[PDB]
């Protein structure tokens, strides 16, 4: 095909199939799963392992005490990102003093990815991306896509086999609004076991969770804070 | 669709450095063990000619005393990240009067790492082994020209990384003392590489909580010989 | 249904359940299915085949299932 | 993915493009240095200046410290710029730095213009190596090469391609672990690799010798002659 | 193919780029050029694809200084480039020099300009060649530059389509002894011999270097030398 | 003639100017056609204003643009490159009389329109202009002017000239009206040029199809002439 | 095909494809319209509900950063957030030099001209979105403007961009547009948003409203279908 140079081709489709083969590329990352309720967002992850001697990659991420990250992509953009929403919090922090709402940090990074989109000499940032935030205006789940576009999900997942999951978490939205925070961990932790094989199951190695509320400053919940909400966990029938 | 980095293959991948992973296995295979009792690398040297210098090959390295260092690559862009990594350490003490904990040397290399379509290159065919014993206890990490990295309780990276990788696996645990640790990467570099080990074919490193000071092994791998 | 009438299936068996397994597949790959859970009732030697026949079935059918997604590059 | 761009991976994972600058190299004359008990001795051949090619402007040799002089093989171009690059960096680094120059540093220098002038398109690599010769290793003589991949190393003795087909396997033949009995021993084994070379007649055989103590010293035609035929000698009555 | 880039070799030893843009030169509205013992002579011809435009609107032949004639046959935006550039590079000679340019100093500049597009595959070298005419130390003299970015002299030339005619013509009737007036009368006979239909007013303009200055035919005198043309 | 084709700046073996006249194509396209008449102290310009919808507002895709007070504009191309390149004759205007302080005459315009034009062309870094390029104006104690500035860089003063997709059938039919001497007069001149035009498209106009420009040595303002104007027009010619 | 992969390659013939691709792409996206009465302007946008995923007003397609301008697109939301970032970057800095109100045309005129830019260079691609200015100034108009990929922009009575642009075309054909005022805008651009195909093939889609009028003091405010429900209603009169 011709029509596969850089993404300042256009379709005759009208498409640019560099723009799909992004959108893959978010495919090619692990399963992950984000929810939140009226008061807090929590995001869950699952932490691809490597061997027996060595340790899952990490899919966590964290910017700024009110908001944090969860990834999925070629690790090296999810991380230039990462470090790009950090500096913009950071100058938030210094203009006026004033932790910054989310939905203006994740339109920066939508005019930023998609910048590339359009010029030629840089891919855009092909990173499937997991947003939880909280803000004096509201308490927020969000995606992005290397599409350079985003989108705020009360329930989000994105990933390999994420479509199980993402049937959970649309059969169960109309629970989670005012569910306490064990519960909404509790909700994510079985949208999880919904993508799993059935060879493989939950354990504190390859989960990770991340927690942000209005009373409850984001903090990234590894193996430490897997141990105790893995009690409770829907079970695995037939 | 394989001119640049900066284009996506159909499937998501890249076709530019799928292949700089390739360059890995051009590479001499290299071991790497983190223990409770310390961290050790092992390097396959090969040796090419009598004339050489048998530490003129750099595939160990010291970046600073209290962590160590271990290449699989071109030794030319090994050199480059080894620079880049003694200088963010020293700069890093300069301005903090502290030791550069291992895994903040993993992350600032890999910013270098992080450059081969995003600024404005190419990745570097080099794979490394990072061994340190700081605030953190005994550590080993790997990474990759991908920029990924890893903490790990033991790897093997290079030519034939596979299967010392899968017998390492299957010996290895992540509670041993350092020296069975050692005693099983030498059995694996024996039998892999050419021969009956010896100082002028292989290359032993290693650091100790301890002892963060001198991984390296100047003849005193005679007690290998001598043992293994 | 169509395929499993000749097969004499178990009746506790949830096609429902296997439509929700089995996405992005095919007609031919769902006979495919039917077929290889008769095949795994007669490696089992069964007498007659179950829900569980059908999942193995499915899960032989679906797809490479593919090698580590993180280290990919 | 194919060979035609300098900074494309071969889908192996090779560089085609260095190779190639290797392989450059390779069709380029013998070039051999080894480090005797003190002294590093060197000779050039296959000059074949005829007639009326004059064998001054040849440049057999070029110094680019005290301690530490080059020729390199190949493309004279390259040569010539990399020449003037070292002899700067080492002049400079000299001058400016609180303490002098070591043959390490510029080693790594030139080691690092390789691989600079190797990392980008647009910018064709050296097509040259060189055996590089140092005299202040704590006064000690140390021996190194370069290579247009921007690799080094550090050798008792080195040799390059054309050169080393032969050369080469002649002195891991012939290399006593003890160091050559005294310079004279350096240039017997220095005449014997040339012996090994291709033509050995003197005509163009040149040669230069560095004591690691003393400075660079430059060998006559005379000497050289006198030489191989002490060597034609040593291996008449080696019967 | 190897036209494809300047920047590259033929196995030849050719630049098959640079060739094509002097089939470009051929492409143009062929100029008469000739130096006789007074003076030069510049002669070139127009026609227009109709009789709608103002012909006098424009004008092919362009000085540099009070004392400099300069004449192309190429395609005129890159021509009124070129032109302006030569006037600022003499206005820069000037203001140096405190001299206005020498001919030979102006022709070797302007042909290193036109060298300076002959490098890297995003500029386009010039489709023009020029002819220059001008007065120093008490002689006439004139020389050519073409897109190769080279120059040399010429005591009779011309050059456009159908300019291998125009060389005959000139090798068989130009010789180094001429005068002016019968040198302007040459111009426009090769001229008529270069390029078919009536030559008038209208058709062809010329400019004439007289060794105190540069000046050139008004239309009344195009119309009366074309005419009675032998 | 294909293949080198591709680039602006990659001459033909024929070394032709394929794509300058592919600019030339791409202003055919647009369904539209444009005159520009001198007359004896007059100069007028009219152009199709074919609308192609009632929903949109018709004073939203005007082609007659004043440049200068006493200077007047047409158009025939795509819509954006038409208004990028009035703005810039604009912007030329205004810093032409910032740096100068008098007049910018219609010839310096578009000979500066022209020359940037080629400036495109002559670098592959943008594409060129695809729009042409016709002006009036009057001059100092001389009378009127009428230019042509196209993709090509190509300039020059025209008694009469066309512009559009109807370009050699306007072209003749000005070229069979101006080989007589008389006395063009305004009327006569935007007279000429509306039957001109209402052949070559030989439909019965309907006033809101068409847009007149004139400038005028008697009123040197440029005006663009109302709808009732051009009805007057319109019996003025039905006689 | 060959002429056609580079915005800035001429075809042999006609203008470049790179352009024509661009306006089919936008010629496949979501539904957005926008009509103007005597002293206001109002829009109405088509979205598509996603999944439940969604959050019922996320990744909406309505933005207004302008006194008195308001904006709706139609296209790809990527390019629309870049495109509404430099509206709102050209708007500030005529704010800032001018120290007044922008006229909407030479606003739209700029933007397009900008658009138009991000064709001409081989380096940069067209936009894949097309939308819709709307604005009132006091001291000499009521104004509606339409810009699309190509940069190319022109001034509607009413215009309709996405997969419905003929169909709605003749929608606004049948409204007299001359002497109606925005309270009847509303409804019927409403009631023409659900009559052309809401949900044929489509599983569902939400409606959103945008409205600005010199009887909001100029300025734009999003019409609030939480309140009076009354163009909503008038849609289902129309379904029989």
């Amino acid at each position: 095909n011709q029509y596969d140079n850089d993404v300042t081709v256009w379709s005759p489709q009208g498409r640019i199939h560099q723009i799909e083969y992004a959108m893959e590329a978010v495919k090619q990352g692990s399963a992950t799963v984000g929810l939140k309720s009226k008061t807090h967002a929590v995001l869950v992850a699952l932490k691809r392992a490597q061997s027996e001697l060595a340790a899952h990659q990490k899919k966590i991420l964290h910017v700024d005490n009110h908001i944090g990250i969860s990834i999925a992509g070629l690790t090296a953009d999810a991380r230039l990102l990462c470090n790009f929403m950090r500096q913009e919090c950071l100058d938030s922090r210094f203009v006026f003093d004033r932790p910054l709402p989310v939905s203006r940090l994740v339109s920066l990074i939508g005019s930023k990815t998609q910048i590339p989109t359009q010029r030629y000499g840089r891919r855009p940032y092909g990173v499937g991306l997991l947003i939880a935030g909280y803000d004096d205006m509201g308490p927020h789940i969000f995606q992005t896509c290397p599409s350079a576009n985003y989108f705020d999900c009360r329930a989000m997942s994105i990933g390999a086999r994420s479509q199980s999951a993402r049937t959970y978490l649309e059969r169960h939205m109309s629970e989670f609004m005012e569910c306490n925070l064990n519960e909404l961990v509790k909700h994510g932790l079985r949208a999880l076991r919904e993508t799993l094989p059935a060879e493989q199951d939950l354990t504190t190695k390859n989960v990770s969770i991340g927690i942000v509320g209005k009373d409850l400053e984001f903090t990234i919940y590894d193996d430490d804070d897997v141990s105790p909400f893995l009690e409770g966990l829907e079970e695995r029938p037939q | 669709y394989d001119r640049g980095v900066n284009t996506f293959s159909p499937e998501g991948r890249l076709f530019q450095v799928e292949y700089a992973i390739e360059a890995i296995k051009l590479g001499s295979t290299a071991i790497g063990i983190q223990t409770s009792e310390g961290v050790c690398l092992a390097v396959e040297k090969r040796i090419t000619s009598p004339l050489m210098e048998p530490s003129s090959i750099e595939k160990i390295v010291e970046i600073d005393a209290h962590i160590g260092c271990a290449m699989s690559g071109l030794i030319a862009d090994a050199k480059t990240l080894i620079d880049k990594a003694r200088v963010e350490t020293q700069n890093h003490w300069f301005t903090y009067n502290e030791t550069m904990t291992v895994e903040s040397v993993t992350q600032a290399v890999s910013n270098l790492a992080l450059q081969f379509g995003e600024e404005d290159s190419r990745p570097f065919g080099v794979a490394l082994l990072f061994g340190g014993v700081d605030e953190k206890g005994p550590q080993l990490f790997h990474m990759d020209p991908s920029g990924t990295f890893v903490q790990c309780d033991a790897r093997a990276i290079g030519s034939a990384s596979e299967g010392a990788q899968s017998s390492l696996q299957e010996v290895y645990h992540k509670s041993m003392t350092l020296k069975e640790a050692i005693k099983s990467s030498l059995i694996i570099l024996k039998q892999v590489m050419e021969e009956k080990l010896n100082a002028t074919n292989i290359e032993l490193a290693t650091v100790q909580p301890g002892q963060n000071f001198h991984m390296f092994t100047k003849e005193e791998l005679e007690e290998v010989i001598k043992d293994i | 249904q169509i395929h499993s009438r000749k097969m004499n299936v178990s009746p506790d068996v949830n096609y429902e359940e296997l439509a929700r397994c089995t996405d992005d597949f095919n007609g031919a790959q769902c006979k495919a299915v039917c077929v290889e859970a008769g095949m795994i009732a007669l490696r089992r030697g069964a007498t007659e085949l179950t829900h569980e026949d059908y999942m193995e079935g499915i899960l032989e059918v679906q797809a490479k299932k593919k090698a580590n997604l993180q280290y990919y590059a | 993915s194919y060979d035609r761009a300098i900074t494309v991976f071969s889908p192996d994972g090779h560089l085609f493009q260095v190779e190639y600058a290797q392989e450059a190299v390779k069709k380029g004359s013998t070039a051999v240095g080894v480090r005797g008990r003190d002294i590093v001795v060197l000779g050039v051949e296959k000059k074949s200046v005829a007639k009326l090619q004059d064998e001054r402007t040849v440049r057999k040799i070029c110094a680019l410290d005290d301690n530490v002089c080059m020729a390199f093989a190949g493309l004279t171009a390259d040569a010539r710029i990399v020449i003037n690059r070292a002899r700067v960096e080492c002049q400079s680094h000299r001058l400016t730095v609180e303490d002098p120059v070591t043959v390490e540093y510029i080693t790594r220098y030139i080691a690092s213009l390789k691989q600079r002038y190797t990392q980008s398109n647009g910018r064709r690599p050296f097509g040259i190596s060189a055996l590089i010769v140092g005299f202040d290793f704590d006064g000690t003589p140390r021996l190194y090469q370069t290579d247009p991949s921007g690799t080094y190393h550090a050798w008792k003795a080195n040799a390059i391609g054309r050169g080393a087909k032969s050369v080469r396997e002649f002195l891991e033949k012939n290399y006593t672990d003890e160091a050559i009995e005294t310079d004279d021993l350096t240039i017997k084994l220095v005449i014997k690799a040339l012996l090994e070379v291709v033509q050995s007649g003197g005509k163009n055989i040149e040669l230069a010798v560095m004591r690691r103590d003393q400075s660079l010293k430059i060998l006559n035609p005379e000497e050289i002659e006198k030489y191989v035929a002490e060597i034609e000698k040593e291996k008449e009555e080696n019967e | 193919g190897y036209s494809f880039s300047l920047t590259t070799f033929s196995p030849s030893g050719k630049l098959v780029q640079i060739e094509y843009a002097l089939a470009a030169v051929a492409g143009g509205a062929p100029s008469v050029g000739i130096k006789a013992a007074n003076g030069v002579v510049l002669a070139t011809e127009k026609k227009q694809k109709s009789i709608l435009y103002d012909e006098r609107s424009v004008h092919k032949v362009e000085p540099i200084t009070k004392h400099i004639g300069l004449v192309y046959s190429g395609m005129g935006p890159d021509y009124r480039v070129l032109v302006h550039r030569a006037r600022k590079l003499a206005q820069q000679y000037y203001l140096v020099y405190q001299e206005p340019i020498p001919t030979a100093q102006l022709v070797q500049r302007v042909a290193s300009v036109m060298q300076e597009y002959t490098q890297s595959g995003g500029v386009r070298p010039f489709g023009v060649s020029l002819l220059i005419c001008g007065w120093n130390e008490g002689r006439p003299y004139l020389f050519q530059s073409d897109p190769s970015g080279a120059y040399f002299a010429w005591k009779a030339t011309a050059h456009g389509k159908n300019y291998v005619n125009g060389k005959t013509f000139l090798e068989h009737h130009y010789n180094e002894d001429l005068e002016l007036e019968d040198a302007i009368h040459t111009a426009i006979l090769t001229l008529k011999e270069s390029f078919e239909g009536q030559m008038t007013e209208d058709n062809i303009e010329v400019g004439i270097c007289n060794e105190a200055g540069f000046r050139r035919l008004t239309p009344t005198e195009v119309k009366d030398y074309l005419a009675a043309i032998a | 003639s294909a293949g080198f084709d591709r680039h602006i700046t990659i001459f033909s073996p024929e070394g032709r100017l394929y794509q300058v006249e592919y600019a030339f194509k791409a202003i055919n396209q647009g369904g539209l056609t444009s005159v520009a008449v001198r007359g004896k102290d007059c100069a007028v310009i009219v152009t199709q204003k074919k609308v192609p919808d009632k929903l949109l507002d018709s004073s939203t895709v005007t082609h007659l643009f004043k440049i200068t007070e006493n200077i007047g504009c047409v158009m025939t191309g795509m819509t954006a490159d038409s208004r990028s390149q009035v703005q810039r004759a604009r912007y030329e205007a205004a810093n032409w009389k910032y740096k100068y302080g008098y007049e910018i005459p219609v010839d310096m315009l578009c000979k500066r329109i022209a020359d940037i034009s080629q400036v495109y062309t002559q670098n592959a870094e943008m594409r060129p202009l695809g729009c042409c390029m016709i002006l009036i104006g009057i001059d100092e104690e001389q009378g009127p002017q009428v230019y042509k500035c196209d993709p090509a860089g190509y300039y020059c003063g025209f008694k009469a000239t066309a512009a559009g997709v109807k370009q050699t059938e306007s072209t003749s039919f000005l070229e069979k009206k101006v080989k007589k001497k008389f006395d063009w007069t305004f009327e006569q001149t935007v007279e000429t040029a509306i039957t001109c035009l209402s052949t070559v498209l030989s439909i019965d106009f309907k006033p809101s199809e068409i847009e007149v420009g004139v400038v005028t040595v008697e009123n040197p303002k440029f005006r663009i002439l109302t709808e009732a104007e051009i009805d007057a027009h319109l019996v003025a010619l039905a006689e | 095909t060959g002429y056609d992969l580079s915005a800035s390659t001429f075809s042999p013939d006609g203008r470049v494809f790179q352009v024509e691709y661009a306006m089919k792409a936008v010629e496949n996206s979501s539904t957005a319209i926008g009509i103007r009465c005597k002293d206001g302007v109002v829009f109405g946008v088509e979205k598509l509900v996603l999944s439940k995923l969604y959050e019922e007003g996320s990744n909406k397609r309505l933005f207004n950063v302008d006194r008195h301008v308001g904006m709706a697109v139609a296209g790809l939301l990527a390019d629309a957030r870049s495109l509404a970032d430099i509206a709102r970057e050209e708007a500030s800095n005529f704010r800032s030099n001018f120290g007044y109100n922008i006229p909407l045309k030479h606003l739209a005129d700029r933007v397009a001209m900008y658009v138009h830019a991000y064709t001409l260079y081989s380096a940069v691609r067209p936009f894949g979105c097309s939308f819709m200015l709307g604005s009132y100034s006091v001291n000499d108009g009521a104004q509606l403007y339409m810009i699309d990929p190509s940069g190319v922009s022109y001034g509607y009575w009413g215009c309709a961009i996405g997969k419905a642009r003929q169909a709605a075309k003749t929608e606004i054909e049948k409204l007299q547009m001359k002497e109606m005022t925005c309270r009847d805008i509303v409804k019927e651009v409403a009631k023409i948003i659900y009559i052309v195909h809401d949900e044929v093939k489509d599983k569902a889609f939400e409606l959103e409203l945008s409205w600005v009028g010199e009887l909001t003091n100029g300025r734009h405010e999003i019409v609030p279908k939480d309140i009076r429900e009354e163009a909503e209603k008038y849609a289902k009169e129309s379904l029989k």
